[PDB]
RNA sequence: GUAGGGGAGCGUUCAGUCCGCGGAGAAGCCAUACCGGAAGGAGUGGUGGAGCCGACUGAAGUGCGGAUGCCGGCAUGAGUAACGAUAAAAGAAGUGAGAAUCUUCUUCGCCGUAAGGACAAGGGUUCCUGGGGAAGGGUCGUCCGCCCAGGGAAAGUCGGGACCUAAGGUGAGGCCGAACGGCGCAGCCGAUGGACAGCAGGUCAAGAUUCCUGCACCGAUCAUGUGGAGUGAUGGAGGG
RNA sequence: CGAGCUGGAGAUACGCUUUGACUCGGGGAUGUCCGAAUGGGGAAACCCACCUCGUAAGAGGUAUCCGCAAGGAUGGGAACUCAGGGAACUGAAACAUCUCAGUACCUGAAGGAGAAGAAAGAGAAUUCGAUUCCGUUAGUAGCGGCGAGCGAACCCGGAUCAGCCCAAUCAAGCCGAAGUGGCUGGAAAGCUACACCUCAGAAGGUGAGAGUCCUGUAGGCGAACGAGAGGUCGUUGUUCGUGAAACGAUGACUGAAUCCGCGCGGACCACCGCGCAAGGCUAAAUACUCCCAGUGACCGAUAGCGCAUAGUACCGUGAGGG
């Protein structure tokens, strides 16, 4: 979610912790404009991910050359 | 514009009138007083390579001598 | 609007402790803290209560009637006793939990 | 990524209504190209397109408030599938 | 006793000081046949709902009927004149709290090179459906081009762009210029013009040479066969 | 920091939090399209290309000027600074001089400040000894259709006070003393009776007027890590509008010396006297105020900013007004 258990994880499994929840997310919003957004936080939540998701990673954009 | 400086820019012109009276007449009265500007030319010269460039008399004299930078 | 600045949106005391409310109506009546308002200065201390009559127009079948719900208050109400009376507070320190401080007043604890 | 652009599913009773012959519309991203938007689709839901429509549409409205209104821009495109009809069940809805 | 000079005071706000006053009730407001030589002051009662009298002294955005003054409120004119083309309307029926004024039907009359239709510009959602009924609609309004909410607009070929140029605009190198800046070949931007591939129908409450249906055409890229060889420029000509 | 949060908005739903949210200090990373804007086009936020990296997506480069090269420049700033250009009304109870003014305005450049600065000076005592600013001198000297009217400097006191070099503590923040009863009340911090604190009785809030209830105050603490040359002609500046009028300044023409040398000391000469120009950089005191804090015999909603907020409604094609 943010501690190491996140940087722990590969350079694609970081895409593959975003294109997905960006599918999720997706989903969500359909539902949302369908009605039935029961989960108004998870929206949140899974969107708040995807920054760190990036954060992170650019994290290492400068951590392993400079 | 010169090459050894710029130029242009000049002042105003006074006509007075009665000028001139017994080593003084009663006086000089003034009837001018305006205002205006001085030129000059050009002719082709160089450093580095060809140009052209204006040339102000006072400068293609100094230059037609002893050269500052400047090539005539 | 100005606002509950002129303290310092600071509450003395927990949304859990017990207070009793010095001045005002419901004087020396206390009660557990509920609703901690350190913005607005707002108090819920199962002391003050009204009996409310909500409004819930086409509110699915409405008999709405009076609810009995507890009504907010400021810096009326002199946070945390111990003397059985309205206390100042002043001698803290840390206990195993020095991750931390208390408060006190004549005596020492809360 | 593919899940991006697509904006939400148009509801309304005519689409829903032209869902009943296999031919889906929801609101893409007003700058959404024909061809991308088509690629997005297809591979969020498995499918090819045959062919594609979309145009904009602005909004302002308001209740009341001196605050008038504004627009908010919009850009339903619609889409027909091959004879593989439907779209998951997103559709039967 | 007019201009004018001289004298003594009244009142407002702010300020320093003294005495103080107030939620059993301050300021402000409203009433009043008291007091003082005037400016003015007091008492009592009503309203009001919190700051406020008196005294000395200091400083003042300090006193008003006038300026065709200024802002704002409200009058007179006066249920007056008007209701915006002299193309007219009538009946029935319906809806509704309530309709001359809404909807329906049946007649009437007015436009008909238009008072019809289709664009362009220009305006935006004014379109469609369900609601509404304050204000707008010169009257009514159950209705609307008005308020709310939702939907609606679909193009390889129609216009425009990824093509062209005119006037004119701009413009490397270039010509001038106190500054700013003024001009200027090519090149570029620039229609209103050139160039250029579809057409017949159907149909949402609301779109249509755009969606669907039938059948068609243009370019582009690749596959195959045919071929059997050149292809042919920011340059020439022809032409447009 | 320590237990609430979920922006103004206040409403409901979902939730997030002591595994330390929220909020506050301070660095990062993201930062679409326009705008110097700069890939090209363009009626701003739109339209179209190209090269390279690249699994698509997606990333980056593609303007002009200086410079090998880094690196610098193009824009924006309320007023303040200097610079190039520079009004009229108005005064003179008319007007040409002069005044208004080198102001208003235009443009250029720049910084937090500028500009100016180390004596070819001022000036008379054979003195002072960079520049700037305040007082003064003095409205004196002087200029002036000698009208209207304009107006120095030296000396002296004070702010600040350097000359050097070329060319041959403030922000976050934490700690913080001292009251009860009765009474009037709808509510007391008011009345009253006894009580305490006081290097904190500044202030704000509490159902009315608060030292001792809250927030604070005097006073104490207080961070990883964050700040601190001469001349002639045309003219002009300085009190200097031709006047006997010097010197500075310059468009135009000309055109020197150099120690038994050069410049100046209001024509001019001699004498006496002060200084050495044609290369440069330079704190400090100075100005203003968009922004910040504190204060206010300042306003308190026709005042006060135009705005208790809005450059919005609304008026204009637009500048602009509001």
């Amino acid at each position: 979610m943010k501690p190491s258990e996140m940087r722990n994880l590969q350079a694609t499994d970081f895409a593959k912790e975003i294109d997905a929840r960006k599918k999720e997310l997706m989903e969500l919003r359909f539902q949302a404009a369908a009605g039935q957004l029961a989960q108004p936080h998870r929206v949140r939540q899974l969107r708040r991910e995807v920054a760190q998701l990036n954060t992170v990673k650019a994290e290492l954009a400068r951590k392993g050359e400079q | 514009t010169g090459k050894k400086n710029l130029v242009v820019n000049s002042v105003i012109r006074r006509g007075k009138a009665r000028a001139d009276g017994g080593v003084g007449r009663k006086t000089t009265g003034i009837t001018k007083r305006v205002q205006r500007a001085n030129l000059h030319k050009k002719a082709i010269r160089e450093n580095g390579q060809v140009k052209t460039v204006w040339l102000s008399a006072n400068a293609l004299r100094t230059l037609s001598k002893g050269p500052y930078k400047g090539i005539e | 609007p100005s606002a509950g600045s002129h303290h310092n949106d600071k509450l003395h005391f927990k949304k859990g402790d017990t207070v009793i409310v010095l001045s005002g109506k419901h004087k020396g009546q206390t009660g557990k803290v509920l609703l901690a308002l350190p913005r607005d200065q707002k108090v819920v201390v199962e002391g003050v209560n009204v009996i409310t009559k909500n409004v819930k127009p086409s509110m699915t079948n409405p008999q709405g009637g009076q609810e009995q719900r507890e009504l907010a208050l400021h810096a009326s109400k002199v946070a945390l006793v111990d003397p059985e009376t309205g206390k100042a507070t002043r001698v803290r320190k840390q206990i195993v939990d020095g991750k931390k401080v208390r408060v006190a007043v004549a005596s020492g604890k809360t | 990524s593919h899940y991006d652009i697509l904006q939400a599913p148009v509801i309304s009773e005519k689409a829903y209504s032209a869902m009943e012959r296999g031919v889906y519309s929801f609101w893409v991203s007003p700058k959404a190209t024909k061809t991308e938007i088509k690629d997005a689709i297809q591979q969020a839901f498995g499918v090819r397109v045959i062919g594609i429509s979309t145009m904009n549409v602005p909004g302002k409205r308001k209740r009341v408030g001196r605050f008038i209104g504004q627009r908010n821009d919009r850009k339903k495109a619609i889409v027909r599938l091959a004879e593989g009809q439907s779209i998951e069940a997103l559709a039967g809805q």
